[PDB]
């Protein structure tokens, strides 16, 4: 309540303008910060600002309005790597107090989806295996499994600079007496197995 | 981090254990020092702050203690830990005085406190080889890696290829998934995917290791179980390539 | 460096009313460095219960303190203020003037 | 009492 | 009326017995209202007028944090400056800082300032434009470079033009009773003749606020007189101030001298002849 900051995942498409916002009660607030925090990492300063107006550093633009008591941050032309939690901090009386942070997810979109589901087999023995749902468009999404003796993961973003190819991968597997790759959950029209 | 280093990186400790985290700083002096905490929900909370050597100040009524024998040595600690004290702990420093407020952070000490260590288990790792289809359809090679059954949920998956760590092509899950979704102290799975072009998976001498750092019990920790002590260790799995 | 010898005023808060309570102020100022003994005196014998304003300064960085005690003045009593400071060879004594 | 702008010399 | 708030800091070094004594004090107009003393037990920033005890504990914590930090920068500075002035560890040196806000009758920002002295002499001070720096000497020049690099002016301008003024208004609004009060002076004259031809006249003015005043002796006719005494305005102790202007005249013509008085709490300026 001292420093307010919408949490839940904002999602923006790759290359759009991401906009984060922050609010603060105590009027005598001297300076203002956005830090960025990567999963499992310590936080790290994008920007600070201490008088009304706008301040730009590359793709980042801070906006402060002491009258309205808000600090914004806009990210121009967003990359997938900008997905992070963005903490807002307000230095009053020689102590910066922190928001609970807002979490951003930059969805890539893929120039050309080749959606598909393959079964990858364990190197160490035949019996064990898993299924991979890969190469789909970010518009499509992957849903958690009921009858959970079968485990499916949410999607995970893949960036091989190599050839200009980003893939969207999700994986599912089970101990069950063979239910093979066929679990229907909102995918698109895609190739198959022998 | 060049300017401020902090350790230990990660701790699994049973309730009532002692705690001591250490923090060092180099490259300024008479710095303001700070201990912050990132509890259950990602907001930083100020625990202790210090204006200079031997001067401490507490913000919330606390179980923990902090001290500073030296201009650049900062210690947070505790006699008996509670469940409450789980969290990410961040040492920070700012410029002597009241400058712009800018904060420089340590790399963080992550603390998990447990009621019962008998719950703790390192991960089963397995690497699964790309399908004959994916190479034909797309001339590409996704190798999945699967760490399963570990607990607690901090582990650090890492891809290795002919002796060197590689980042391009990798995708490790943003965080892991309960194996018994409906169960309090369930264990967890986590999946990563390296993807390399067909002509690489075909092996002119090529070697793929999937490797998982697990943070677990430490030496000297009362363990009464028949199985071996699930300490911090690196579990890992392997594959070599294949001209089909 | 600069040292600055202090100015001194000693005086009553309200007009001298013989046998009615009042306060006697010894006011030192315009001086530097800040370390400074000031004693208030009832007929040469020191007065213990004396008070002193927090020290501030002027645009020329010179200090200024207000020492003061509560006192009921009389016809026969001479109060005087005693100041010593690095700038003074010996302690200056300033007798309290009824209407100055 | 200022919050920023107070650095050493 | 025009109104100002100000903070004054002082740090003397006590080599060989303790850390530097540190004393901060704050004013609105001619009225003190907060303080800190490194040697006082409480170790907090303490109140010094009624209308400030109004503020909550969040405030006091804040101002304490702030003041302590000042204390520390001053503790370092004392060290730096020994180096710069090549002085020995023995013996004691002072460092002083002072900044504040003025505002006009409209309560709008008028001018800002922030200055720093060492051993009683100006070291570095911020120009009126809140952007540039004057510096005494090659030591001050070292700092000016350091402070230009770190945009200390830019940060200060923020405070001075922003928050410092905002708070002065807040205080002036809570203080009405005390701060916007304007006590007019109670004045009397006193006739002490040095015998025979001499005669001097003291034109007293007690119980006024604020301290700004102007008392000026006249003849019947032309106004000015250079051959006149007056003492610096002095604190009563109860919140008001005192001043008088003496002048010397013959023991004839006593009543042909009139002492005009100009204060902000007087609608028409006073004037005073000799009584009997």
């Amino acid at each position: 309540q001292e420093v307010e900051q919408n949490s839940g995942p904002l999602s923006v498409p790759e290359g759009a303008i991401a906009s984060l916002n922050c609010t603060y009660s105590d009027r005598g607030s001297q300076s203002f910060f956005w830090y960025r925090q990567y999963s499992g990492k310590s936080p790290e300063l994008i920007m600070f600002i201490y008088s009304n107006g706008d301040k730009e550093d590359g793709r980042f633009t801070a906006q402060l309005n002491k009258a309205s008591q808000y600090v914004s941050l806009l990210i121009r032309d967003s990359q997938p790597s900008d997905s992070a939690t963005y903490l807002c901090a307000v230095n009053v009386a020689g102590k910066s107090t922190f928001g609970d942070g807002t979490t951003l997810t930059v969805k890539p979109n893929i120039q050309n989806p080749d959606p598909a589901v393959y079964q990858l087999r364990d190197s160490k023995s035949s019996d064990k295996s898993v299924c991979l749902f890969t190469d789909f468009d970010s518009q499509t999404n992957v849903s958690q499994s009921k009858d959970s003796d079968v485990y499916i993961t949410d999607k995970c973003v893949l960036d091989m600079r190599s050839m200009d190819f980003k893939s969207n991968s999700a994986v599912a597997w089970s101990n069950k007496s063979d239910f093979a790759c066929a679990n229907a959950f909102n995918n698109s029209i895609i190739p198959e197995d022998t | 981090s060049q300017t401020i280093h902090q350790w230990p990186a990660t701790l699994v400790q049973p309730v009532g254990s002692p705690l001591s985290l250490e923090c060092t700083v180099e490259g300024t002096s008479n710095p303001n020092l700070y201990w912050y905490r990132q509890a259950a929900g990602r907001g930083l909370q100020l625990l202790f702050y210090s204006v200079g050597i031997g001067q401490i100040s507490s913000e919330v009524p606390q179980n923990l203690s902090a001290s500073r024998p030296q201009d650049r040595q900062f210690i947070l600690s505790s006699k008996k830990l509670l469940l409450s004290d789980s969290g990410f702990y961040l040492c920070a420093w700012s410029e002597t005085g009241l400058g712009t407020g800018e904060l420089f952070f340590g790399e963080g000490s992550r603390l998990t406190v447990l009621e019962d260590l008998k719950n703790v288990f390192p991960p089963e790792v397995a690497v699964f080889e790309p399908s004959e289809a994916e190479i034909s359809h797309t001339q590409k090679a996704t190798l999945v890696c699967l760490a399963t059954g570990f607990y607690p949920d901090h582990v650090e998956l890492s891809w290795w290829v002919n002796g060197k760590e590689v980042h391009s092509g990798v995708c490790t899950d943003p965080q892991p998934l309960k194996e018994q979704p409906a169960l309090n102290d369930s264990r967890y799975a986590l999946s990563s995917r390296l993807r390399v072009s067909a002509t690489f998976w075909q092996d002119p001498r090529n070697h793929f290791r999937c490797q998982v750092q697990f943070y677990g019990l430490s030496e000297n920790d009362e363990w009464t179980q028949d199985r071996a002590k699930p300490v911090t260790q690196i579990v890992s799995a392997e594959a070599w390539g294949r001209a089909d | 460096m600069i040292q600055r010898t202090p100015k001194i005023q000693v005086y009553s808060r309200h007009p001298a009313e013989n046998g009615k309570s009042n306060f006697l102020n010894c006011y030192v100022s315009g001086f530097h460095p800040s370390d400074i003994e000031v004693d208030l005196l009832k007929n040469g014998e020191r007065i213990e219960k004396v008070e002193h304003s927090d020290l501030s300064f002027s645009k020329d960085w010179s200090f200024y303190l207000l020492y003061y005690t509560e006192f009921t003045p009389t016809e026969k009593d001479e109060y005087a203020c005693r100041v010593n400071h690095v700038t003074l060879s010996q302690p200056k004594i300033v007798k309290w003037d009824r209407d100055m | 009492a200022a919050g920023i702008g107070i650095l050493t010399v | 009326g025009s109104h100002s708030m100000r903070y004054f800091f002082t740090s003397v070094s006590r080599p060989g017995r303790g850390e530097p004594r540190f004393i901060a004090v704050g004013y609105v107009d001619d009225t003190q209202f907060v303080r800190f003393d490194s040697d006082a037990a409480s170790q907090r920033m303490e109140p010094r007028a009624p209308w400030i005890e109004q503020e909550g504990p969040e405030y006091w914590d804040g101002e304490t944090r702030k003041v302590k930090a000042h204390s520390q920068t001053h503790r370092v500075d004392l060290g730096t400056l020994r180096g710069y002035y090549n002085q020995s560890e023995a013996g004691s040196h002072t460092v002083q800082r002072m900044y504040g806000c003025d505002v006009g009758s409209d309560w709008r920002f008028l001018r800002g300032y922030h200055q720093y002295a060492y051993d009683g002499k100006d070291y570095i001070a911020l120009k009126e434009d809140l952007r540039s720096w004057t510096a005494a000497d090659m030591a001050a020049q070292t700092t000016k470079h350091k402070w230009e690099a770190a945009h200390v002016a830019e940060q200060l301008r923020a405070y001075l033009e922003g928050t410092c003024v905002e708070w002065l208004r807040r205080y002036l609004e809570n203080g009405k009773e005390t701060l916007q009060r304007t006590d007019a002076p109670k004045t009397h004259m006193t006739h002490h003749a040095v015998s025979d031809h001499e005669a001097t006249l003291r034109c007293w003015a007690l119980s006024f606020y604020p301290a700004e005043i102007t008392l000026t002796w006249q003849r019947d006719g032309e106004d000015q007189t250079q051959d006149t005494e007056l003492v610096e305005t002095r604190p009563a102790g109860d919140g008001t101030f005192q001043k008088w202007a003496a002048v010397v005249v013959p023991s004839g013509q006593e009543q042909r001298y009139t002492c005009h008085v100009q204060h902000e709490g007087l609608p028409k300026p006073l004037t005073l002849r000799w009584e009997p």
